């Protein structure tokens, strides 16, 4: 649906 | 996208029912993942890719990853080219298995070879090594 992707580290 | 229409889409191809097959069992599976004709490169060369995202569990979390698989008109018989394609809330994070433009390398890619290689198998592969290394970050 909608892309996505974990958060900077 | 119907049967029909895929066959549409790869009329120029060598292999047209296994692209097919394949491309249907992948889109059944993947639901976010849709069959685009598209031009590469050039405005004549036209070619069905794959655009949408994967389900990707990391630290936690499932990510809907963008990709763009490209077949080329020899698939199966050659492996796709793929690409990740971040959007504007998200950075592509270089490194082993992504280039600075995106493509992906992968040792399911890198021997490739029809009929024990497919769409589905890659994509398997995919989602356990982006899972261990995500291709892409969100903006802080």
């Amino acid at each position: 649906p909608e892309a996505t992707a974990p958060p900077e580290e | 996208v119907s049967e029909s229409q895929l066959k549409k889409m790869v009329s120029k191809y060598k292999y047209r029912d296994l692209t097919v097959r394949e491309t249907v069992n992948v889109i059944t599976l993947y639901k976010d993942l849709k069959p685009v004709l598209d031009s590469y490169g050039t405005g004549s060369r036209e070619l069905m890719n794959l655009t949408g995202t994967i389900p990707v569990p990391y630290r936690g979390n499932t990510y809907n990853i963008p990709i763009c698989l490209w077949l080329l008109d020899t698939y199966p018989y050659n492996p796709p080219i793929c690409f990740v394609k971040p959007t504007s809330s998200m950075t592509i994070k270089t490194g082993k298995h992504v280039d600075a433009n995106g493509k992906i390398y992968l040792p399911y890619l890198h021997e490739w070879k029809h009929p024990q290689s497919d769409l589905l198998g890659l994509i398997q592969v995919m989602i356990v090594v982006f899972g261990d290394e995500p291709p892409v970050f969100s903006r802080p």
